[PDB]
């Protein structure tokens, strides 16, 4: 949940214009680009994994 | 008494909708519902999610009815993923909230 708070607060502003997932801790984790891809997503700011 | 509010953007009358908040005949069963009246320019995402997530530190609140008179394309995803982040149903009513979508997360 802070993932849209904190990406979109700190990042975007940044002047970015490509951005690239991270990796979750635990391989069998499954929402480390779902908060990303949908933020990021609103602006077509190409997201790269 | 489970508390339930409606937030709009675009340009209304509150009292005119204020007025027809306390008029539901549910004398059958207590249901006791707060309507609260919430009116704020929220299109971007920011603020909707400093408000989604801050009501229930405020006011003990289990759904909330979404409203909006705006053309947006995707406000009805960003909407949707607060859903799926949480328990508390929520409804898309007017405006883009109520654009089709093709499907949901489980």
């Amino acid at each position: 949940i802070q993932m849209a708070l904190s990406v979109c607060e700190d990042l975007i502003s940044s002047q970015v214009y490509a951005i690239l997932v991270s990796h979750p801790p635990t391989p069998n984790d499954h929402f480390t680009p779902t908060p990303v891809s949908y933020t990021a997503g609103f602006y077509r700011i190409p997201v790269l994994g | 008494s489970i508390g339930i509010a409606v937030i709009l953007v675009g340009t209304s009358d509150e009292v005119a909708i204020k007025d027809a908040h306390e008029k539901d005949d549910f004398h059958h069963l207590s249901v006791v519902p707060r309507v609260e009246l919430v009116a704020m320019n929220e299109t971007d995402p920011k603020s909707i999610i400093t408000r989604i997530c801050d009501l229930m530190s405020d006011r003990k609140i289990q759904g909330v009815v979404f409203a909006d008179d705006t053309d947006q394309e995707a406000i009805a995803q960003i909407l949707d993923f607060i859903s799926a982040q949480t328990l508390t149903p929520i409804l898309g009513i007017h405006g883009g909230s109520s654009m089709i979508m093709a499907d949901k997360d489980e």
